[PDB]
């Protein structure tokens, strides 16, 4: 199961 | 940051003349992932070829496995070409099915 | 065993037209369960495990939307580093990212990860610990002063050391029949005549699952690593994994040289000897 928020940079 | 592929050329499975198999041509430590390979039937480049999805190792180098079904005979010759950034001209690495 | 799940993600930037190549892989210990590439016609997280169409369509529609958006952060992060590192646009770039975590064979938690790489290079990478960053450079920096004030790492960690570990748990379950089985590795040697005076002998470690594997050559019961050739471990394509490991001798000494082949679905050790 993914992660369900990927910060940008 | 430029590394060029290994390569490894073998079959799935011990290789017997009229067999059914799979041709593999494993691809790794490279960088980038930009890469063309081709398996090549008697110099010849084989059409069905299907690939991996382009994956990478924990120094972040990237593997693809090419692959397609064959049967091995006596005379026909298999190989893999791949040409990379890294390569001035094509690498072609000959099937030898003792490895 | 100890298992693990990983996702892999690599974007590539294309200048010539259009957004960039992303492609993303998933793998529970060295079985790859899901994918999604975006030249790909589907736009969808596709099964590549037959244990992982067990979920239904609310996993595939929200493992979808989430792979797409961790697509637009590679793409908006290759246009952040760029302006970083002061490139044109007419380049090609790389982001890739890994992350995932580690329980041990009581399915405890063991280890988490979140590495990040620009260019084939370490830019910003989560601690063992998961509270700290490793940034390798001072873009990097910047990075990791802007994600600790926003406390990214928290985040980061609830899911590593909680959804991570809960959800492998499930496809550990879900999938028992083979990721919980290992395969020891078939072995054989083959011997080469090279010229008048060597031999070769190869040592064979075939059909094998997990990836781990350890082959050695020994010389009168002392190990040896001299006139040895040992290759990557590589796909056989069917989820197993081959390796092998040679040694030239001299023709008529054989019997002094053995293989021994140390894996996990073995219960002791093999030892391997040309007679």
């Amino acid at each position: 199961l993914l992660l369900p928020l990927l910060p940008p940079l | 940051i430029q590394r060029t592929p290994k390569i490894q050329v073998y079959s799935r499975h011990p290789a017997e003349n009229g067999k059914s198999n799979f041709l593999n041509c494993y691809v790794s430590g490279f960088h980038p992932s930009d890469i063309e390979v081709d398996l090549l039937k008697n110099g010849e480049r084989i059409e069905k070829v299907e690939h991996s999805d382009l994956s990478f190792s924990k120094d972040w180098s990237f593997y693809l496995l090419y692959y397609t079904e064959f049967t091995p005979t006596e005379k026909d010759e298999y190989a893999c070409r791949v040409n990379h950034v890294t390569l001035s001209q094509p690498k072609i690495v000959k099937w030898d099915r003792d490895m | 065993g100890s298992h693990s799940m990983r996702y892999f993600f690599t974007s590539v930037s294309r200048p010539g037209r259009g957004e960039p190549r992303f492609i993303a892989v998933g793998y529970v210990d060295d079985t790859q369960f899901v994918r999604f590439d975006s030249d790909a016609a589907s736009q969808r997280m596709e099964p590549r495990a037959p244990w992982i169409e067990q979920e239904g369509p609310e996993y595939w529609d929200g493992e979808t939307r989430k792979v797409k958006a961790h697509s637009q952060t590679h793409r908006v992060d290759l246009g952040t580093l760029r302006g970083y590192y002061n490139q044109s646009e007419a380049g090609s770039h790389t982001v890739q990212r890994m992350y995932g975590c580690d329980v041990g064979s009581d399915w405890r938690f063991l280890r988490g990860y979140h590495q990040y790489a620009y260019d084939g290079k370490d830019y910003i990478a989560l601690k063992e610990d998961l509270r700290s960053w490793t940034a390798a450079d001072m873009a990097a920096q910047t990075t990791k002063h802007k994600w600790e004030a926003a406390h990214v790492a928290e985040q980061l960690r609830a899911y590593l050391e909680g959804t991570c570990v809960e959800w492998l748990r499930r496809y550990l379950e879900n999938g028992k029949e083979t990721l919980q089985r290992t395969d020891a590795p078939k072995t054989h040697m083959t011997h080469h005549a090279v010229s008048d005076h060597e031999a070769t002998l190869r040592c064979w470690a075939l059909s094998f699952y997990p990836a781990e594997i350890t082959l050695t050559w020994q010389r009168d019961g002392e190990d040896q690593t001299q006139d040895t050739e040992l290759v990557e471990t590589r796909p056989a394509g069917d989820g197993t994994f081959q390796k092998w490991a040679a040694v030239v001798v001299p023709s008529g000494q054989e019997q002094r040289y053995t293989c021994h082949v140390q894996h996990e679905g073995l219960p002791k050790p093999l030892t391997l000897r040309w007679e």
